[PDB]
C-alpha cells in the first residue's frame, strides 16, 4: 500500500541525483565511489552539507560520528542501505 | 484572522528578528511543564529516599 | 545575556569553560577513561555474544548498587547531631502537627455537639 | 553469582590505599573516585557520581542498557531510580532556570492581580434586576403555604 | 458600555451599582403607577414544567412556544413565529430594565441636584 | 522500477531561488543547493497560494446552488 | 508479494 | 407486580392527547408500533408460555414472623440469656428500621424524579416525611459505635431523657 | 486505490478526491449564504437597541424641577 | 467447624503417605476440596453467629477469613512446588505439612470463641512460618529477618497475655459473647490505660503499626512464596481480627487513647508509599504497600465506625487477594531471573503478555480501580475518617495519589519499556503459575460482584 | 550509531557538529526554503572567513563564543526528525522489535509452522557457533597486552572467517518488523 | 576523517552478512503451513441486525418488562408536559386556555 | 540615557528592499495595520453615518 519500499538501485539513484545536483560536483566527473576531497575537490564544510542534504532527502538524520566517517556515495548508499535494512 | 495572516507574510519576509521572552514564553509552553515537572518530583523523590527509607 | 545553570537545569557540555582550557592531563584523563570504558564493554560482548550462554548476564555494578541501596545503610551510619535532629524532626514533626491540628478540629466539633450550634441536617449513617 | 565482601561495598574510606582499592572495585580511577563525605548516612565508599540525569547521555551510542543508557560494569548514581528517563531531567534549557521561575511567577502574579481588579471593578449591563413574579416565585422555590410572605410588589414602566 | 466608563473614572455617586435596584420608591414620581400583570397563572406554569429561571413575565409566550414544538415535533422548522414572539417578549422586558435602571440614575441625579440647591 | 527525473531539467529561472541568487551575488556569494531546492518551486508547485483562494474555494458553486434553490423556492411560491 | 517473518514470542502457552 | 401503592406511593399519570398540527408521519410511532409487533409480541409469548409453567408448578412461601419477646428494659444484668434474647430483637429491629429508612429514601428520590423542576414545591410532604424520620432515626441509632447495643440504646435514650427532663424543669 | 509514486513532480489526482472536495466546500458555502439570506440574525440581531439618552422624564416618571 | 478441620488434619497422613508422585497432585485437589467443604459458613440466614459447639463458632467477620485461608493452601501449594522440585522427599512433604498445619491453626484461630485459645492458636502459628521463613528462604539474612519477625511478634503478644490472665480474673470466663454481652465501662485510670496498651500491642505490632513494622519488609523479602503469602494475606489480617475482637471491651477510653496511633498509622501509610515510590526492591515494595494497606486497616478500627469496619473487612479481604497475586507475579518473575531488582527485567510485556494482562490486572485491584472491593473499602475507610475529622482527607489524597503512582510505576517498569534482550533464560509461561494467576483474580472479580458477603459485624 | 565514539572530540569534529546543529536551528527558525537558502550561505560565508585561523587559541576562543551565541540564538523548538531521538516516531517500534533468541523456545508447532526458515536458522546458529571459537581465539590475539584500547573491533583477516562479535549487529531486529 | 581500514573492511563485512540474514528473513511460497455473499444490503447487513440487534432486544425487553416494571421504583419518569387546550387521556378533562393576551405587537 | 543611534542607523540601511516605514522591525508593521484598519474603519464609519443623516428616519 502506501510508503513503498527502497532498493540499493533506487538509494544509489537518488544520492547521485542530490550529489548531480550540487554545483561544487561537475555531474561528469562524478562517481559511486568519487571521493570527497581526492577526486571531487570539497572539504568538511562541504561534506557537512552533503550529508544534510541526505537527511532531509531520504528523511532521516544520520549521527554525527557515522556522518562524519561517510566520505564518498558508496558508503553514503550502504550505511542507508543498513539503516533502513535493504537487502536488495 | 488578518493579524496573522500579515504575521505570516512577515515570516515569509526575507528578514530574521531577534527571539523575544513572549515567544520563548509561549513556545515553551509558559515553562509550566519543565518548572513544574522538574521542581515537584524531585523533592517529593528526593524527600522520600533521602528522609523516609534511609533515614 | 548569559545562560545560568541550575542542578536541575545543568549547564551544557559544550558551554562549560573546563573544556576550552584543555590540558595534557585532562586529555589522557579521558583517554584512560575511554579505555576502562572499552575494557568494559568488550567483557560485556563477549559474554553476550557466548552462544554456550544460558542465562542473564549478572551485573556487577547492579548488584552493588542494590547492596549499597538496601544493606550497606546501617553498618555505615553514625550518629552525629545532624542526623539526630533530622531525624526527630522527621519522625515527630508531623505527627505533632498533625495531633494538634486533629485535637482543634474535634474539641471545635465535640462542643458544638455538645452545647448545640451544629446542626446535623441528614447524618444517619456516619 | 560469586560475589564476596572484597568487592561488594563497605565502609568509608581512610588510606589512599583503600580509596584505591574502593576505585578498583567501583571500576574507577583514584582521582576520579569520589566518595560521599564522612557525615554518617550509610554512604560509604559509594562514589559521587555528577547529579546529571540519562537524558544527558548520548542517545545514538549503542548504551548496553538502552533504556538506562547505561554502560556494562560502569558505577550506578545512587539516585538512578530518580535520573531515569521517566522521571526527573537535569537536562540544560534554552532559557536559564532563574529566568524561567520569574516568568512563570511574573505571569502567575499578573493574572491574579488583573483579576482582582477586575474583580472590585466588575463589568455588567446599564439594566436592573431581573424581574420575577408570585413574591419572587415564592411558592415555587419551596415557601411555606401556610406562611405567608411578605409581598413583593412589581410595578409597571 | 460607556455607562462602566463613567461610574469608574467620572462618578460613583450619580452612578449606580446594579444591587440595590431600585434605591428609591415608586411612588416617587409615578402619580398611580400600576401593578404589573402577566397572563400564566402557577397552576398552568407547574403542569407545563417551566423551569424556575424562565418563569417570568413572558411564561404565556414560552407556553405557545413549547406546544408549538411538542405537537409539531416533526419539521422543527415551524415554530418561527412564536419564538420570534417569545423573543420579542424578552426585549420588552429587557428594554423595561433598562428604563428602571435609567430612571433610578436620573433619580440620583435628581437627588445631588437637590442636595446641591439646599 | 521507479524512473527518476531527467536532473537538468530543474533549472532556476522564475523563482525566489534566484531572488535569493541576485541577493548574494549582490553580496558576492554563491548557493550550490539552488537546483537541489529548486523541485518546490516547479511544475504542479509553481503557485501562488492566497487565503483568498483557500476559504473561497467551491464558493462559486455554492453560489450557483443558492441562486438554484432561491428560484426553486420563488417558483414553489 | 515479499512477505517478511515476523518475529513473535511463544503465544502458544 | 408485587409491590403496591401503600408503601410505595405514585400520583395517576396524566399524559395529553396527541395533537399532531403537521403533516408529516410521526417515526416514533411508526417504529414503536414496529418494534411493538417485532420484539414485544414474541416477549409476551414465551412469558406467557414460561408463566403456564409456573402455574402448573406453583409453590408457595411465607414470611416469617417472630414473637415479642421482654424487652432488655427488664432484663437482669449478668443474666446472658434473655440478654441475648433481646440483643437479638434489638438487632432485628436495628435492620427492620434500615430498611424502613431505605424505603423512605427510595420515596424521597421518585418523588424528585418524577415532579423533576417542580421538586421544590411538590416534594413538600415527602421531604417532611423524610426529615421526621431522619430525626427519629438520629435520635434512636446514631453515635452508637461500631459495637452497637441494646444497652448502648438504651443508655443514650435514658441521657436524653435526663436532659430533656432537665431542660422541662425550667 | 493504489496510485505510483512519482519523485519530485505533482503527484496525479483522481477525480474522485477533487469532485468530492470541491462538493463539501461547495455544500459548505450554500449552506452559509442560505442561511444568511434565509435568518440574517447574525448581524445586529433584528432588534434595534434603544439608546436611552433620548428617553423623556415623563415616561421614565422622574419628579419635574 | 469440625467438619473443616478435621480433613484438613487428615492431609497430613495423606501428605506423609502419598507416593511420591502423587503428592502434590493428591494434597491439592484434598485441599481444594477443603475450600469448597469451607463455602459451606455463608449459609447466614440470619443474625444469629453460627456457634457450632462450645469452643467453634463463625461469623460474618471470620467466615471470610476462614474461607480465604481455605482457598490460599492449594494456591499456596501451586505456588511452592516449583522451587522445590530440585529438593528432598521428606522435605517436600515437610513444607506440605508445614502448610496444612499454619492451614489448620489459623482456622482454629479465626473460629475460636477463646481470647486464650485464640493466642495460643495465635503463636502456633507463630511457629511454622518462622520454620518455613528460616529454611526455605534463599539469601543469608532469612535467620535475622525471622529472629525479627519472631521476636516482634513475642514482644508484642507478651502483655496480651498478662492482660487476658488479668480480665479473665476480673471478669471470670473470658468468653466472647459473654464480653460483649456483660461489657463493663473502665474508670480511665493509668491501669486501665496500661491495660488497653497491653491488650493492643500485639496486634499493633503484628498489623503492622508504623515504627513498629521494621520486621515486615525484610521478612517478605527473605521468605518463600508461601511464607510471603501467608504473612501478607493472613496474619495481618488475623491482627486485625484479634483487635476487633479484643476492642469491645476497651470502651470507652479507646475514644482518647485511640489518638496516637490514628496519626502513626496515616503518616506510617505516606512515608511508606514514598518509599514504594523510591524503592529499588519488588517485594519489599509489595511489603510497604501492605503497611500501608494495614496502617489504613488500623486507622478504621481505631476510629471504630460501622462503616470503619466495614471498609476494614473489606480491605483485609481484597489486599490479602491482591498481594497474595502480586506475591505470586514477583515470585514468577524471581523464577525466572534469579533476581529480585526491580530494574533488571524490564520489558516483559514483550515476552509475557498475559503475564503482563495479570500484572496489570493486579496492579489495578492495588490501586483501587472501582468498582473492586479494594476501592470498597478504601472509600468506606475514607468516609469514616473524614466523619471522624474533616482534614483526615488530605493525608488520604497523598496517600491515594502515591498509591496510584507506585502501582503505575510498577507497570511501566517491570512490563513496559524495551526489552533487555541479554536475558536468555526467559521461559514462556507455566500453566501451573498462569493458573494460580487466575485463581487469585477470579476470587476478586466475584467479590467484586457481590461485595455482601464481606461486609463484616455492622453492617 | 554504527561508530563508537572516540575519547575527545578534536577542534575540527566540533566545529563540524556546532556547524551542523547552527544549520538545523538555521532551518527550524527560518522554515521557508528561499530564507533558509538564504541565511544558511550567509553562516557558511561566516564559517569560511573565520577558517583561515593558525593562532588556534583564537579559534578555539572564536569557537567558545559562537557555542554561546547558538546557545543565545537556538530555537526553544527546533525540527527533529521523527526517527531521531527526541522525536515523535522515535522508539516507536521497539515494542515491536522481538529478540530472535524467542524462536527457539517457539513450541514444535509453531516450529513445523515455518520449516524452511528454522532450517536456515539451525545453519546460522551452527555457523555462529564454529565462527565464534575462531573470533573468541582472534580477539584473544589482538587485544594489546598493554596501553590504549578502544570500542573499535577487528574484521576477519583470513578467508573463511567471520568478523568478532558479529551476532548483535548481524541478527538484530528489524527497525520496521512489521 | 574517514574510515579507518579496519573498520571498512569490517563494516562491508557486516553489511556483507546482514543481507544474507535479511534474505533468509524471507519467506517461501508455502508459508505459512496452515493445519452464498449476495451483497451487502440483502446478507451483510441483515443477518447482523436480526442475531447481533434483534435477539438481544427480546432479552433486554423480557428484563425492562417481566423484572424491572414488577419492582416499585426502577423505571420513574418525568410528569409530561400538560399545556392550555389539552386533553388528558387517562382522567378525560380539558385543560381552560389562557387569557387574551392583550399586547399583539409581533 | 546613553547613545545608541549609530546602532539604531545600521538597522536602517539594510538593501533588503523593506522599504523605510516598515524598517523599525515588527511593531511598526502591526502600528502600520492598526492604523491602516482604523482609518479606513473609520471612513466607512463617517459615510455610513452622512449617508444616515442624508436619508433621516
Ligand atoms: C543542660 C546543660 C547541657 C546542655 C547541652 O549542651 O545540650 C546539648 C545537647 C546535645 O548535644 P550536642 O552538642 O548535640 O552533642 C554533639 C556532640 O557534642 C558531638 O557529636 P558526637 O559525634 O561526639 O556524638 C555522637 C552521637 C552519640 O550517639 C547518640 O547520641 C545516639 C542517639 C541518641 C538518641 C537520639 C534521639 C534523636 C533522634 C530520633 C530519631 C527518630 C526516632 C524515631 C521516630 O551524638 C549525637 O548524635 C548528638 C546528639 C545527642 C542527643 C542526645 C539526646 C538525649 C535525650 C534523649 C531523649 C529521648 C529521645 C527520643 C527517644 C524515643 C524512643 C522511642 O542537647 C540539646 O541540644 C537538646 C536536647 C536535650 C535532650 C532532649
Ligand atoms: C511490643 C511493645 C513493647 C513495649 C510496650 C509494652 C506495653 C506497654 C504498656 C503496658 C505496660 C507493660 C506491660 C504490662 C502488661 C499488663 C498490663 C496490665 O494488666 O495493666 C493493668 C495493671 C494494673 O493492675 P490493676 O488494674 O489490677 O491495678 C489494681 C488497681 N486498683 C487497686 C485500683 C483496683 O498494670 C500493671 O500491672 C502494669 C505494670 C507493668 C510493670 C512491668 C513493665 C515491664 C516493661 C514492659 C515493656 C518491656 C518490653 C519493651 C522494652 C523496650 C523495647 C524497645
Ligand atoms: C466470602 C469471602 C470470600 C473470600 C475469598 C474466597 C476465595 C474463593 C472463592 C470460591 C468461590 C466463592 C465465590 C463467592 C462469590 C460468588 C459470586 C456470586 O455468585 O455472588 C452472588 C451473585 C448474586 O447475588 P445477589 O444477591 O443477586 O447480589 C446482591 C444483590 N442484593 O451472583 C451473581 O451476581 C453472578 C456472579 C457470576 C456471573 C458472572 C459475573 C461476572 C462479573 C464481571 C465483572 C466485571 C468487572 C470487574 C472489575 C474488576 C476490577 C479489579
Ligand atoms: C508516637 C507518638 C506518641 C505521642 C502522641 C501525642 C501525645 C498523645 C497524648 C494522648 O494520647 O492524649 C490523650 C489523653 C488526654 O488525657 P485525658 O483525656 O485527660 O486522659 C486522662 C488521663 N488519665 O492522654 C492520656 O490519656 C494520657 C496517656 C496517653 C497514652 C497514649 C499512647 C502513648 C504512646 C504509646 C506507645
Ligand atoms: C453486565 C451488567 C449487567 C447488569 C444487569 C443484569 C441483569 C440480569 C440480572 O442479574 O437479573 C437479575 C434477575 C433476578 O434478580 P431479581 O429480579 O432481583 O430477583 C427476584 C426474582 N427471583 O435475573 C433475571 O432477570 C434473569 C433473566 C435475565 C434475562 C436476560 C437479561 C439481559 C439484560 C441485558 C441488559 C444488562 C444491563 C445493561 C447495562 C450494563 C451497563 C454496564
Ligand atoms: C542559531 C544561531 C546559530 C549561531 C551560530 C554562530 C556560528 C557562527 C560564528 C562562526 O562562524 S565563528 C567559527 C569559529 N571556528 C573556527 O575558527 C575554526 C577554524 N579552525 C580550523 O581549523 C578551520 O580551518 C576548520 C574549518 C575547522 C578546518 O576544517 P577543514 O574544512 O577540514
Amino acid at each position: 500500500s502506501d510508503a513503498p519500499p527502497l532498493t540499493l538501485d533506487g538509494i544509489k539513484d537518488r544520492v547521485l541525483y542530490v550529489l548531480k545536483l550540487y554545483d561544487k560536483i561537475d555531474p561528469e566527473k562524478l562517481s559511486v565511489n568519487s571521493h570527497f576531497m581526492k577526486d571531487l575537490g570539497l572539504d568538511s564544510l562541504d561534506q557537512v552539507e552533503i550529508i544534510m542534504a541526505m537527511e532531509d532527502e531520504f528523511g532521516f538524520e544520520i549521527p554525527d560520528i557515522d556522518a562524519e566517517k561517510l566520505m564518498c556515495p558508496q558508503e553514503i548508499v550502504d550505511y542507508i542501505a543498513d539503516k533502513k535494512d535493504v537487502y536488495e | 484572522f488578518l493579524i496573522a495572516l500579515e504575521l505570516n507574510n512577515l515570516t515569509m519576509k526575507l528578514s530574521m528578528n531577534k527571539a523575544n521572552p513572549y515567544s520563548s514564553f509561549s513556545t515553551l509552553l509558559g515553562f509550566f511543564p519543565s518548572i513544574i515537572h522538574r521542581i515537584t518530583p524531585m523533592k517529593s523523590l528526593n524527600l522520600s529516599l533521602k528522609t523516609s527509607l534511609t533515614l | 545575556s548569559k545562560y545560568k545553570p541550575a542542578p536541575l537545569a545543568t549547564l551544557p557540555s559544550t558551554l562549560d569553560p573546563a573544556e576550552y582550557d584543555v590540558s595534557p592531563e585532562t586529555r589522557r584523563a579521558q583517554v584512560e577513561r575511554l579505555s576502562i570504558r572499552a575494557r568494559l564493554k568488550r567483557e560485556y560482548l563477549l559474554q553476550y555474544n557466548d552462544p554456550k550462554r544460558v542465562s542473564h548476564i549478572e551485573d556487577p555494578a547492579l548488584i552493588r548498587w542494590t547492596y549499597a541501596r538496601s544493606a550497606n545503610i546501617y553498618p555505615n551510619f553514625r550518629p552525629t547531631p545532624k542526623n539526630s535532629l533530622l531525624g526527630a524532626v522527621a519522625g515527630f514533626g508531623p505527627l505533632i502537627f498533625w495531633y494538634y491540628v486533629f485535637k482543634t478540629d474535634r474539641d471545635r466539633k465535640e462542643r458544638l455537639i455538645q452545647e448545640g450550634k451544629l446542626d446535623r441536617k441528614f447524618n444517619i449513617s456516619y | 553469582f560469586h560475589m564476596t565482601k572484597d568487592m561488594l561495598p563497605g565502609s568509608y574510606p581512610r588510606t589512599p590505599e583503600e580509596r584505591a582499592a574502593a576505585a578498583k572495585k567501583y571500576n574507577m580511577r583514584v582521582e576520579d573516585y569520589e566518595p560521599y563525605p564522612d557525615d554518617g548516612m550509610g554512604y560509604g565508599d559509594y562514589p559521587m557520581l555528577p547529579n546529571r540525569s540519562q537524558h544527558e547521555r548520548d542517545p545514538w551510542y549503542q548504551w548496553d542498557h538502552s533504556e538506562l543508557r547505561m554502560n556494562w560494569g560502569e558505577p550506578i548514581h545512587w539516585d538512578l531510580d530518580m535520573y531515569i528517563r521517566n522521571r526527573v531531567d537535569t537536562s540544560p534549557t534554552p532559557v536559564s532556570w532563574d529566568v524561567m521561575c520569574k516568568h512563570l511567577f511574573g505571569f502567575v502574579a499578573f493574572m491574579v492581580f488583573m483579576f482582582w481588579v477586575g474583580h472590585v471593578f466588575p463589568s455588567y449591563q446599564p439594566v436592573g434586576p431581573k424581574q420575577y413574579p408570585y413574591n419572587n416565585l415564592y411558592l415555587e422555590r419551596g415557601g411555606d403555604p401556610t406562611k405567608e410572605p411578605e409581598p413583593v410588589v412589581h410595578y409597571d414602566i | 458600555g460607556a455607562h462602566l466608563t463613567r461610574r469608574y473614572l467620572w462618578d460613583a455617586s450619580v452612578e449606580p451599582d446594579p444591587e440595590k435596584i431600585p434605591s428609591f420608591p415608586p411612588d416617587l414620581g409615578f402619580p398611580e403607577r400600576k401593578e404589573r400583570v402577566m397572563v400564566a397563572t402557577q397552576q398552568e406554569m407547574m403542569d407545563a414544567q417551566l423551569t424556575l429561571q424562565q418563569r417570568d413575565y413572558c411564561a404565556h409566550y414560552l407556553i405557545r412556544l413549547l406546544k408549538c414544538k411538542r405537537d409539531s415535533f416533526p419539521n422543527f422548522l415551524a415554530c418561527k413565529h412564536e419564538q420570534h414572539d417569545w423573543d420579542y417578549c424578552e426585549h420588552l422586558d429587557y428594554v423595561k430594565r433598562m428604563k428602571e435602571f435609567e430612571r433610578e440614575r436620573r433619580l440620583l441625579q435628581r437627588k445631588k441636584r437637590r442636595a446641591l440647591k439646599e | 522500477k521507479m524512473e527518476l527525473p531527467d536532473y537538468r531539467q530543474w533549472k532556476i529561472e522564475g523563482t525566489p531561488l534566484e531572488t535569493v541568487q541576485k541577493k548574494l551575488a549582490a553580496r558576492g556569494l554563491r548557493d550550490p543547493w539552488a537546483r537541489n531546492e529548486a523541485w518546490r518551486y516547479m511544475g504542479g508547485f509553481a503557485g501562488n497560494i492566497t487565503f483568498p483562494s483557500v476559504i473561497l474555494k467551491g464558493f462559486k458553486w455554492g453560489f450557483a446552488a443558492f441562486v438554484v434553490a432561491l428560484g426553486a423556492e420563488y417558483f414553489l411560491d | 508479494g515479499k512477505r517478511l517473518f515476523v518475529v513473535k514470542p511463544s503465544l502458544y502457552y | 407486580d408485587s409491590w403496591d401503592k401503600d408503601v410505595y406511593p405514585e400520583p395517576p399519570s396524566r399524559t395529553p392527547a396527541p395533537s399532531p398540527q403537521t403533516s408529516l408521519p410521526n417515526p416514533i410511532t411508526y417504529l414503536t408500533k414496529a418494534y411493538d409487533l417485532v420484539v414485544d409480541w414474541p416477549v409476551t409469548l414465551v412469558r406467557e408460555f414460561i408463566e403456564r409453567q409456573h402455574a402448573k408448578n406453583r409453590t408457595y412461601y411465607y414470611h416469617r414472623q417472630y414473637r415479642r419477646v421482654p424487652d432488655i428494659t427488664e432484663c437482669k444484668e449478668g443474666d446472658v440469656l434473655c440478654i441475648y434474647e433481646a440483643e437479638m430483637q434489638w438487632r432485628r429491629d436495628f435492620k427492620v428500621d434500615q430498611e424502613i429508612m431505605n424505603i423512605i429514601q427510595e420515596r424521597l428520590k421518585a418523588c424528585q424524579q418524577r415532579e423533576g423542576e417542580n421538586y421544590q414545591q411538590n416534594c413538600a410532604k415527602e421531604l417532611e416525611q423524610f426529615t421526621k424520620v431522619t430525626k427519629a432515626y438520629q435520635d434512636r441509632y446514631l453515635d452508637l459505635g461500631a459495637y452497637y447495643s441494646a444497652r448502648k440504646c438504651l443508655a443514650k435514650q435514658k441521657q436524653r431523657m435526663l436532659e430533656e427532663r432537665k431542660a422541662a424543669r425550667q | 486505490v493504489h496510485i505510483q509514486p512519482r519523485y519530485r513532480e505533482f503527484p496525479q489526482l483522481t477525480r474522485s478526491q477533487v469532485i468530492q472536495g470541491e462538493f463539501l466546500s461547495s455544500l459548505m458555502w450554500f449552506w452559509i449564504l442560505w442561511r444568511f439570506w434565509h435568518d440574517s440574525d447574525a448581524v445586529l440581531g433584528h432588534f434595534s437597541y434603544p439608546d436611552p439618552s433620548q428617553w423623556t422624564d415623563e415616561e421614565l416618571g422622574i419628579p419635574p424641577d | 467447624m469440625l467438619k473443616i478441620i478435621l480433613p484438613s488434619l487428615m492431609l497430613l497422613p495423606l501428605t506423609w503417605l502419598s507416593s511420591p508422585k502423587k503428592t502434590w497432585t493428591n494434597v491439592t485437589s484434598y485441599s481444594f476440596l477443603i475450600s469448597l467443604t469451607s463455602l459451606t459458613l455463608l449459609w447466614q440466614t440470619d443474625e444469629n453467629y453460627k456457634n457450632f459447639s462450645n469452643m467453634f463458632s463463625s461469623d460474618p467477620l471470620s467466615t471470610p477469613l476462614i474461607i480465604l485461608t481455605a482457598w490460599l493452601l492449594p494456591l499456596m501449594l501451586m505456588a511452592s512446588q516449583n522451587h522445590l522440585k530440585k529438593d528432598n522427599n521428606v522435605l517436600q512433604k515437610l513444607y506440605i505439612s508445614m502448610l496444612i498445619s499454619l492451614q489448620i491453626l489459623l482456622i482454629m484461630t479465626f473460629s475460636a470463641t477463646e481470647l486464650i485459645m485464640f493466642y495460643i492458636l495465635f503463636e502456633a502459628t507463630l511457629i511454622p512460618t518462622l520454620i518455613i521463613i528460616t529454611r526455605w528462604g534463599n539469601q543469608t539474612e532469612r535467620l535475622n529477618a525471622g529472629i525479627y519477625f519472631l521476636f516482634y511478634t513475642l514482644i508484642g503478644s507478651i502483655p496480651l497475655l498478662i492482660a487476658l490472665i488479668l480480665i479473665q480474673n476480673h471478669v471470670g470466663t473470658l468468653n466472647l459473647m459473654i464480653l460483649s454481652f456483660t461489657t463493663h465501662t473502665l474508670d480511665a485510670s493509668w491501669s486501665n490505660n496500661l491495660l488497653w496498651l497491653a491488650c493492643m500491642m500485639a496486634f499493633l505490632i503484628k498489623m503492622p503499626l508504623y515504627g513498629v513494622h521494621l520486621w515486615l519488609p525484610k521478612a517478605h523479602v527473605e521468605a518463600p512464596i508461601a511464607g510471603s503469602m501467608i504473612l501478607a494475606a493472613i496474619l495481618l489480617k488475623l491482627g486485625s481480627y484479634g483487635m476487633i475482637r479484643i476492642s469491645i471491651i476497651l470502651d470507652p477510653l479507646t475514644k482518647y487513647m485511640a489518638y496516637p496511633f490514628i496519626l502513626l498509622s496515616l503518616w506510617g501509610m505516606i512515608m511508606t508509599s514514598s518509599i514504594c515510590l523510591r524503592q529499588t526492591d519488588l517485594k519489599s515494595l509489595i511489603a510497604y504497600s501492605s503497611v500501608s494497606h494495614m496502617a489504613l486497616v488500623i486507622a478504621s478500627i481505631m476510629i471504630q465506625t460501622p462503616w470503619s469496619f466495614m471498609g476494614a473487612t473489606m480491605l483485609m479481604i481484597a489486599h490479602g487477594l491482591t498481594s497474595s497475586l502480586l506475591f505470586c507475579l514477583a515470585n514468577s518473575n524471581y523464577e525466572r531471573i534469579h533476581s529480585r531488582t526491580m530494574i533488571m527485567a524490564r520489558g516483559l510485556q514483550m515476552v509475557f503478555p498475559l503475564m503482563a494482562t495479570w500484572w496489570l490486572m493486579a496492579s489495578l485491584a492495588n490501586l483501587a480501580l472501582p468498582p473492586s472491593i479494594n476501592l470498597m473499602g478504601e472509600l468506606f475507610i475514607t468516609m469514616s475518617l473524614f466523619s471522624w475529622s474533616n482534614f483526615t482527607i488530605i493525608l488520604m489524597g497523598i496517600n491515594i495519589i502515591i498509591t496510584g503512582m507506585y502501582s503505575m510505576y510498577m507497570i511501566i517498569t517491570t512490563q513496559r519499556g524495551k526489552l533487555t534482550n541479554h536475558m536468555i533464560n526467559l521461559q514462556p509461561s507455566h500453566t501451573r503459575e498462569l493458573t494460580l494467576m487466575a485463581l487469585h483474580m477470579i476470587p476478586l472479580i466475584l467479590l467484586t460482584t457481590s461485595p455482601k458477603l464481606i461486609t463484616g459485624l455492622t453492617m | 550509531a554504527f561508530c563508537a565514539p572516540p575519547a575527545y572530540l578534536t577542534h575540527q569534529q566540533k566545529v563540524l557538529r556546532l556547524y551542523k546543529r547552527a544549520l538545523r536551528h538555521l532551518e527550524s527558525w527560518c522554515i521557508h526554503r528561499d530564507k533558509y537558502r538564504y541565511f544558511a550561505c550567509l553562516m557558511r560565508a561566516r564559517f569560511e572567513e573565520h577558517k583561515n585561523e593558525k593562532d588556534m587559541m583564537r579559534a578555539t576562543q572564536l569557537l567558545r563564543e559562537a557555542e554561546e551565541e547558538f546557545w543565545q540564538n537556538q530555537h526553544p523548538q527546533p525540527y527533529i526528525f521523527p526517527d531521531s531521538p527526541g522525536g515523535t516516531s522515535f522508539e516507536r517500534y521497539e515494542c515491536y522489535k522481538v529478540p530472535e533468541w524467542c524462536l527457539d523456545y517457539w513450541h514444535p508447532s509453531e516450529k513445523a509452522m515455518y520449516p524452511d526458515y528454522f532450517s536456515k536458522r539451525e545453519q546460522w546458529k551452527k555457523l555462529r557457533m564454529e565462527s565464534w571459537d575462531r573470533e573468541v581465539k582472534q580477539l584473544q590475539e589482538e587485544t594489546s597486552p598493554d596501553g590504549i584500547m578502544t570500542e573499535a573491533l577487528p574484521p576477519a583477516r583470513r578467508e573463511g572467517d567471520l568478523p568478532p562479535l558479529w551476532w548483535h549487529i548481524v541478527t538484530r531486529p528489524r527497525e520496521r518488523p512489521t | 576523517s574517514g574510515y579507518t581500514p579496519d573498520e571498512k573492511l569490517r563494516l562491508q563485512q557486516l553489511r556483507e552478512l546482514r543481507r544474507r540474514w535479511l534474505k533468509d528473513q524471507e519467506l517461501s511460497p508455502r508459508e505459512p503451513v496452515l493445519p452464498k455473499n449476495m451483497v451487502f444490503k440483502a446478507y451483510r447487513s441483515s443477518l447482523f441486525a436480526v442475531s447481533h440487534v434483534l435477539i438481544p432486544m427480546w432479552f433486554v425487553h423480557y428484563y425492562v418488562k417481566y423484572h424491572m416494571a414488577t419492582k416499585p421504583y426502577t423505571i420513574v419518569s418525568s410528569k409530561p408536559r400538560i399545556f392550555p387546550g389539552d386533553t388528558i387521556l387517562e382522567t378525560g378533562e380539558v385543560i381552560p386556555p389562557m387569557r387574551d393576551f392583550p399586547d399583539q405587537h409581533h | 540615557f546613553e547613545n545608541k543611534v549609530p546602532e539604531k542607523q545600521k538597522l536602517f540601511q539594510e538593501d533588503n528592499g523593506m522599504p523605510v516605514h516598515l524598517k523599525g522591525g515588527a511593531s511598526d508593521a502591526l502600528l502600520y495595520r492598526a492604523t491602516m484598519a482604523l482609518t479606513l474603519g473609520g471612513t466607512a464609519y463617517a459615510i455610513y453615518l452622512l449617508a444616515m443623516a442624508a436619508f433621516p428616519k
